[PDB]
RNA sequence: CUUAAUUGCGAUAACGAACGAGACCUUAACCUACUAAAUAGUGGUGCUAGCAUUUGCUGGUUAUCCACUUCUUAGAGGGACUAUCGGUUUCAAGCCGAUGGAAGUUUGAGGCAAUAACAGGUCUGUGAUGCCCUUAGACGUUCUGGGCCGCACGCGCGCUACACUGACGGAGCCAGCGAGUCUAACCUUGGCCGAGAGGUCUUGGUAAUCUUGUGAAACUCCGUCGUGCUGGGGAUAGAGCAUUGUAAUUAUUGCUCUUCAACGAGGAAUUCCUAGUAAGCGCAAGUCAUCAGCUUGCGUUGAUUACGUCCCUGCCCUUUGUACACA
């Protein structure tokens, strides 16, 4: 099982069905310079390392 | 009520086997060992705690953790 | 949320056109400044007013003042 | 360095001083400790048995020498708990003061406390000696 | 007279008055030490200040603490903020300014309102409940 | 420790593990190492709280709640459940006997066991309800380091309340059981339970 | 008998004084005035007085048998 | 402070809203040691409509 | 401070006071699982016969249990005035009596029947299956008897 | 585009003004400054002691006195301004972080809170009373008591334990909003006896003073029990000691003693709520003869979770339809 820890670097607006999600763009420390777009859940700020269970994945606005 | 509500000396013996070499040994923990109830297990660890075996780092109502004789 | 009302806004802009050769970029001093030149009644509004010019004038000397 | 009285070990001091009431034999009792529960709110009895009658007397002498004077009316409010009448809400209803009166009234016949003028019960000079005397023994187990 | 820098400490609605004069260094509350105030755990919580510095500067001053009214727990934060503000007051009245400088820098690098002021207090209960915003269970019909 | 003898008899024992190292009620707070990514700041362990009480003023700020001690979040989630949905003194003393069991079992730093009990105990991805077609099917998303600590201490208290409920098992016993079962994945705490199925979906719905 | 003093003075311009005008206005309507003529007269009376804000909400029927609200206010009338 | 808290609307219906028409009495004091001239002058002159003074002669 | 073991003559469900007394509990609150022998009335019997509140049930002598019989049933004999009884001031001539186990059941239904023969709301509406101690049940009452 | 807000900037076929809002009134915060205060309190000192008996540790005499104004009191004043800097936006209103500070969500926060609509509520506070009925055989009223207090079935308003973060014992023994008699019985202490309650013997207070430091619960200390319709809840019922009151039953409550109800975590559902907030909790009161489980608040102890969006509800607003105006 390949675990990835990506540190947040930019925010692109908070989405959410009820308004509890954000369109966040991160960049894992594992071979930096590669910024993959994903989504977060709770309180987020740039420079926060995530615990996403995937390397290649991406979703748009949540409704 | 069923098992460990009375005294019957027999229990007290297999218990003198629970107190020593035990890292975590307290009043109601040896009561879960099916042997004795938390009633008489109280004055039991107050006559064997003065001996040294169980080391008291706690001491209030209900909760009171004991260490092994080391 | 903090954004002062209209009453005070209009008052202070007029002070810049009739007191520019003076007017300090400090509020703790511009406090007693607005106390003698104009007539007020509110203690709370009094502070928002003086803290307004310290704010305005400071960024006034930014060059182009179309306001 | 020395010592006072408020610098004493809380509850282990009030337990050793009640055992002193029964000892000297200077308690004088008409007989009623067992049948009552010192409160119109108290429901269950003690897990101590021989006591709470002399424990009650030792505690009153404490808040007598630490302040001015006290009686039993202040103790009916000071020892008044909340009585739950089932699902019907609690209440700070005065406990019972029958004990409280014959408590320090018998400690008067001996010379542990005295009768304060105007109101309350003051502490006599023979009382100060005996009260700071038990403080000495509980401190001989301390410093 | 006796040279004592009288100060105080409180929270929500309690009362405490601590003194810091030039004596044999103690902490007696009507004649009792801070090492017997209880409730056992909050006893170690009140020593905390006299730990990051040490009861070394408390070996030359008589502390006179007293508390009444309010609450038992409300008196916890009361007795400690009364003697903490009282010692920094003896360093402005009988001690030098640069010493009291790294003294208050040792309190704000931990921050526990020892000398600062807590601005939290009960709100205006509404005409519908027991608390503030609290509104009765409106089940409509 | 430089000898201190004046008027009031301050036990030199209490001044020992206090006038030097302001740790816990005799618990080495110093040292400790980060065994996971980030967690720094959102996880304290730099403010040596002697007791389990403090002047809590962190909920008045979004991320200042993260800069709050991690040991305080534990007794905060412990001071609840109807009967004691308030009153901290309760959970505070019983929380002492808990890390004292861990003191005898593997010793270490009491705060070191709680570090692993938040690293692989705080849900990596929480499932939320999002739309697709036919009906509304749930979907999880990457959780931030703050929602790993937050959502952790929340489930950790649910498995400890049902552990000292209907069971002869005491509080400090069930609270130690919670930190110890959180050694690094025992699959016994109620916390790991709900998190295990958050990964179940954070796989067949990625 | 002997400890009571019953005085009497003048009325401070009942123009700006709404309480004193309401007195004679109480019987001005019970005298035989009207509706739009009656209330418009008592208002223009406080206008020559030099008042800031004057409001007089008349609640009743106007030969329509419907008692609605009529705004007989003019000037600078605030509510704060 | 004497605050009479009554139900807002005087009839008994509507929603949940309570009123508290409040009024407080101020009490100052002037402890002196004067004669009867300047003292019986304090109770006769310098009086505002709806004002009284609690004067008690001697100190026993 | 003393561990208590003693002997091993503990008998499950021991009988005394004309009732099937239950065991596996402390002597003091063990007798309190019977209708007649009061919670605090059984408490009186323990101390007033020589029994500690630290002890339990499973040993003791049959001799102590005998005076326990003559004490609860006979109050006017052994120290049990009238306030300690649930039937004080008696109902004949200035004396007193308490209902002990197989005595409460009897006086219960029997004293209420003599008051039903005088024709009174008390026992007559308890006989109809309704309220008697005075209360409002215009709202509640969804289970019944 | 921003704000609790038409707060307002900004933008322009509009210009500049009026009300609501804001501001303001109101409370508590920070007030080692002021009037100073023993009707609040702190300390030293004449005078008596406990324990030091070699620094002192601590009560006492609302005149033994002097001193402060810190604790407390409360009028006059003072203060705070996103103000200080950097990022971000047209280099806008602003935003945000860090700051010290008493305080950076009006500071928290209440009272006011435009015009209008309702055929909202009250003819039952209204001696406001239109229209109406009634007056010797009264719909005004009075006497006895019920009915207002009579319940297969029920919504809704709180509560309760169900246990062990719990049941009990003494013990550590902390409040604020309080609130109290004249030709009289309202706060009633100190008290002797007493199961609670009370009989009986009295003074003090007409009020920061006397009552009474609300000595409350909460919670802590070391113990008793041990998940059992059990000692969990004291049901339910009955003899009994007394207060109010002409009189207590269908009884008003305190409480002594006996017995011991569904309930094993609450059905599809669904309320309050973003910090001294939720919730736990009592006091005096409003109530008021006794009786309140209701409500004012207030002190008291004190969480968790997003800081976003319009998903479900309540409302607002243009693009737009109209064949609707009792909408």
């Amino acid at each position: 099982t390949p675990v990835t820890l990506a540190k947040v670097i930019k925010v692109l607006g908070r989405t959410g069905s009820r308004g509890g999600v954000t369109q966040v763009r991160v960049e894992f420390l594992e071979d930096t310079s590669r910024t993959i777009v994903r989504n977060v859940k709770g309180p987020v700020r740039e420079n926060d390392i995530l615990v996403l269970m995937e390397s290649e994945r991406e979703a748009r606005r949540l409704r | 009520a069923q098992h460990a509500v009375i005294l019957d000396q027999e229990k007290y013996d297999r218990i003198l086997k629970e107190v020593p070499t035990y890292r975590y040994v307290s009043v109601s923990v040896l009561v879960d060992r099916l042997k004795i109830g938390g009633s008489l297990a109280r004055i039991a660890l107050r006559h064997l705690e003065k001996e040294g075996i169980i080391k008291p780092i706690s001491k209030h109502s209900k909760q009171a953790i004991y260490t092994r004789a080391t | 949320g903090r954004v002062r009302t209209k009453t005070v806004k209009r008052a202070s802009k007029a002070l810049i056109e009739r007191y520019y050769p003076k007017l300090t970029l400090d509020f703790q001093t511009n406090k007693r400044l607005c106390d003698e030149i104009a007539t007020i009644q509110s203690k709370r509004l009094r502070n928002k007013i003086a803290g307004y010019t310290t704010h305005l004038m400071k960024r006034i000397q930014k060059g182009p003042v179309r306001g | 360095p020395g010592v006072s009285v408020r610098d004493v070990a809380a509850q282990d001091f009030i337990n050793a001083y009640a055992s002193f009431l029964q000892r000297q034999g200077k308690l004088e009792v008409p007989g009623y400790v067992d049948i009552v529960k010192t409160s119109s709110g108290n429901e269950m009895p003690p897990q101590d048995a021989e006591g709470w009658f002399y424990k009650r007397a030792a505690s009153v002498a404490r808040h007598i020498y630490m302040r001015k004077q006290v009686g039993v009316g202040k103790l009916n409010k000071l020892y008044g708990g909340a009585k739950s009448r089932g699902v019907r809400p609690y209440k700070h209803i005065d406990a019972s003061g029958s004990i409280n009166r014959k408590v320090l009234q018998a400690l008067e016949k001996i010379g542990i406390v005295e009768i304060s003028p105007k109101g309350g019960r003051r502490i006599s000079e023979n009382g100060q000696r005996d009260l700071d005397r038990i403080a000495a023994q509980t401190l001989e187990e301390d410093e | 007279a006796v040279p004592s820098v009288q100060t105080f400490g409180k929270k929500k609605s309690a009362t405490a008055v601590a003194h810091v004069k030039a004596g044999k260094g103690l902490i007696k509350v009507n004649g009792s030490p801070i090492t017997l105030v209880e409730p056992e755990i909050l006893r170690f919580k009140v020593y905390e200040p006299l730990l990051l510095v040490g009861l070394d500067k408390f070996s030359n001053i008589d502390i006179r603490v007293r508390v009444t009214g309010g609450g038992h727990v409300s008196q916890v934060y009361a007795i400690r903020q009364a003697i903490a503000k009282g010692l920094v007051a003896y360093h402005q009245k009988y001690v030098d300014e640069q010493s009291k400088n790294e003294l208050k820098k040792a309190f704000t690098s931990y921050d526990r309102t020892l000398l600062i002021a807590d601005s939290r207090r009960p709100e205006p209960k509404k005409f519908g409940g027991k608390g503030a915003r609290s509104r009765f269970q409106k089940s409509y019909r | 420790f430089t000898p201190v003898v004046l008027a009031t008899p301050i036990p030199e024992e209490v001044q020992q593990a206090q006038t030097e190292i302001k740790l816990f009620n005799k618990w080495s707070f110093e040292e400790v190492e980060v065994k996971d990514a980030s967690l720094v700041d959102y996880v304290q362990v730099r403010q040596p709280i002697f007791v389990a009480h403090t002047a809590g003023r962190y909920a008045n700020k979004r991320f200042r709640k993260a800069q709050c001690p991690i040991i305080e979040r534990l007794t905060n989630s412990l001071m609840m459940n109807g009967r004691n949905n308030g009153k901290k003194l309760k959970a505070v003393r019983i929380i002492k006997h808990t890390l004292d069991i861990i003191n005898v079992l593997t010793d270490q730093n009491p705060i070191q066991v709680v570090v692993d009990a938040i690293t692989n105990t705080g849900p990596r991805e929480d499932t939320t309800r999002v739309g697709g077609g036919g009906a509304a099917r749930r979907q999880a998303v990457d959780v931030s380091p703050l929602r790993r600590v937050n959502q952790a201490i929340a489930l950790l208290t649910i498995g400890a309340r049902e552990a000292a409920f209907r069971n002869i098992k005491t509080i400090a016993e069930t609270l130690a059981e919670e930190l110890i079962n959180a050694a690094k994945g025992s699959s016994t705490s109620y916390a790991i339970k709900k998190k295990d199925e958050l990964e179940r979906v954070a796989k067949s719905n990625r | 008998p002997g400890t009571i003093v019953l005085y009497a003075e003048r009325v401070q311009d009942r123009g700006l004084s709404a309480v004193a005008q309401a007195e004679s206005m109480k019987f001005k309507l019970l005298n035989g005035l009207a509706i739009r003529r009656a209330a418009y007269g008592v208002v223009r009376y406080v206008m020559e007085s030099g008042a800031k804000g004057c409001e007089v909400v008349v609640s009743g029927k106007l030969r329509a048998a419907r008692a609605k609200a009529m705004k007989f206010a003019d000037g600078f009338l605030i509510h704060s | 402070v004497l605050k009479i808290s009554t139900r807002k609307t005087p009839n008994g219906e509507g929603s949940k809203t309570w009123e508290t028409y409040e009024m407080r009495i101020h009490k100052r004091y002037i402890d002196l040691e004067a004669p009867v001239q300047i003292v019986k002058r304090i109770t006769q002159i310098t009086i505002e409509p709806g004002v009284d003074v609690e004067v008690v002669v001697a100190s026993n | 401070s003393l561990v208590v073991q003693e002997q091993g003559s503990f008998q499950h469900i021991l009988r005394l006071l004309n009732t099937n007394v239950d065991g596996n509990i402390k002597i003091v609150y063990a007798l309190t699982t019977i209708k007649g022998v009061g919670r605090r009335y059984s408490n009186l019997v323990c101390k007033k016969a020589d029994v500690d509140l630290h002890k339990r049930a499973g040993e003791l002598t049959q001799e102590e249990l005998e005076r326990i019989v003559q004490i609860m049933q006979n109050p006017t004999h052994y120290k049990i005035p009238a306030w300690f009884l649930n039937r004080q001031n008696d109902i004949t001539d200035g004396k007193d009596y308490h209902t002990l186990a197989n005595n409460v059941e009897s006086k219960l239904r029997d004293d209420l029947e003599r008051l039903k023969k005088i024709r009174a709301h008390r026992g007559i509406r308890h006989f109809w299956g309704l309220r008697v101690r005075g209360q409002h049940t215009k709202t509640t009452g969804r289970r019944r008897a």
